């Protein structure tokens, strides 16, 4: 099988600057003066989108900042002026020899200015509490860079082993990340305590910020 | 406009047969080939096989023993059958229109996630993440579903700006959970209606949950 090796594996690029992605093949992907190497863009929860076919041909509807070159075993995708919406995983694809094969992918991220998270806290719904579980959600919205710390406090007692985190990939407009932290208690343990707080530490905050509620809830 | 759409069972038991259908529009299966490509979660793309325009098949040799691709030109449909499935066959399965002379896969379906698992299918419970108190956040918690995936829209796709739907987390129970949030004007919380549309295709569950202040 033809093995496709991409480089870099990932890169962080500033708005308006050049992204270069190389694909090398273990064998020639040319036949009769035609190169059967193609380039795809994949965003999260979306299929691959064709950018370039047969090494250098820009697909209809794809902006001209995307271009391709190379032949035989050496190919390059160039994004001349990287835009916010170009954050994705990029794949090379050879169709010269069976089976068709893809590269391992190249992750393109925007490097942008530091942005503080907007913090929100959500008490468990009355609906859920009747089921006998309490989910407390802390939302960190629209921050850069990715690195963040969430600390759960229950009556000022710092929590451990009973939370899970999830992070979005980089937003296609403002190049930020968002994060949700969920604290999971039994209804029993939830009702033993009053003050629920999530403490957010991040580069964009001068000191850690705390959002909290009382189980009383107005 | 060229469109493809994959349909699949969601969950398949080990050693059983995976059956998928790819329905096409905006082109004829007499003119174009259709390829099947899968992507295990957080991994690369693996080509399975192609149905040629003329009705012949070409397969990845690693799947020769287990894989059959068929079609009906007149029903605008290509089918995949993968026998003796294991955990290794857990992936998003894609069908793609292929240019017959060049092998260029120019249009792809949205994909269908196939989970190979001995566990039961289970539709989600949907709970509101209510706003409290310029900017206000609200959302929906989609709890205790299996397998993946869940999709969330807001006001049937009318609300998209400020929407964040987070990757699902696997809880210790072995059931998935995810949150979907949207940031809105604080002044809008009193007046404006906010409904999350939760779709769990593997259980054929659709849940609408109105989200409002406490
Ligand atoms: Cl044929
Ligand atoms: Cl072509």
């Amino acid at each position: 099988d033809i093995v496709l090796t991409q480089s870099p594996d990932s890169l962080a690029v500033s708005l308006g600057e050049r992204a270069t992605i190389n694909c090398r093949a273990s064998e020639s992907v040319d036949y009769s003066g035609n190169s059967f190497m193609h380039w795809f863009q994949q965003k999260p929860g979306q299929p691959p989108k064709l950018l370039i076919y047969r090494a250098s041909n820009l697909e209809s509807g794809i902006p001209d900042r995307f271009s391709g070159s190379g032949s035989r075993t050496d190919f390059t995708l160039t994004i001349s002026s990287l835009q916010a919406e170009d954050v994705a995983v990029y794949y090379c694809h050879q169709s010269n020899e069976d089976p068709p094969t893809f590269g391992g992918g190249t992750k393109v991220e925007i490097k942008r200015t530091v942005a503080a998270p907007s913090v929100f806290i959500f008490p468990p719904s009355d609906e859920q509490l009747k089921s006998g579980t309490a989910s407390v959600v802390c939302l960190l919205n629209n921050f850069y860079p990715r690195e963040a710390k969430v600390q759960w406090k229950v009556d000022n007692a710092l929590q451990s082993g009973n939370s899970q985190e999830s992070v979005t990939e980089q937003d296609s407009k403002d190049s930020t990340y968002s994060l949700s932290s969920t604290l999971t208690l039994s209804k029993a343990d939830y009702e033993k305590h009053k003050v629920y707080a999530c403490e957010v530490t991040h580069q964009g905050l001068s000191s850690p910020v705390t959002k909290s509620f009382n189980r009383g809830e107005c | 406009e060229v469109q493809l759409q994959e349909s699949g069972p969601g969950l398949v038991k080990p050693s059983e047969t995976l059956s998928l259908t790819c329905t096409v529009s905006g082109f004829s299966l007499t003119n174009y080939a259709v390829s099947w490509v899968r992507q295990p979660p957080g991994k690369g793309l693996e080509w399975l096989g192609v149905m040629w325009a003329g009705g012949g098949t070409n397969y990845n040799s690693v799947f020769k023993s287990r894989l059959t691709i068929s079609k009906d030109n007149s029903k605008n449909q290509v089918s995949l059958k993968l026998s003796s499935v294991t955990a290794a066959d857990t992936a998003v399965y894609y069908c793609a229109r292929e240019r017959p002379l060049t092998g260029v896969m120019d249009y792809w379906g949205q994909g269908t996630l196939v989970t190979v698992s001995s566990a039961s299918t289970k539709g989600p419970s949907v709970f509101p993440l209510a706003p409290s108190s310029g900017t206000a956040a609200l959302g929906c918690l989609v709890k205790d579903y299996f397998p993946e995936p869940v999709t969330v829209s807001w006001n049937s796709g009318a609300l998209t700006s400020g929407v964040h739907t987070f990757p699902a987390v696997l809880q210790s129970s072995g059931l998935y959970s995810l949150s979907s949030v949207v940031t809105v004007p604080s002044s809008s919380l009193g007046t404006q209606t906010y409904i999350c549309n939760v779709n769990h295709k593997p259980s054929n569950t659709k849940v609408d949950k109105k989200v409002e202040p406490k």
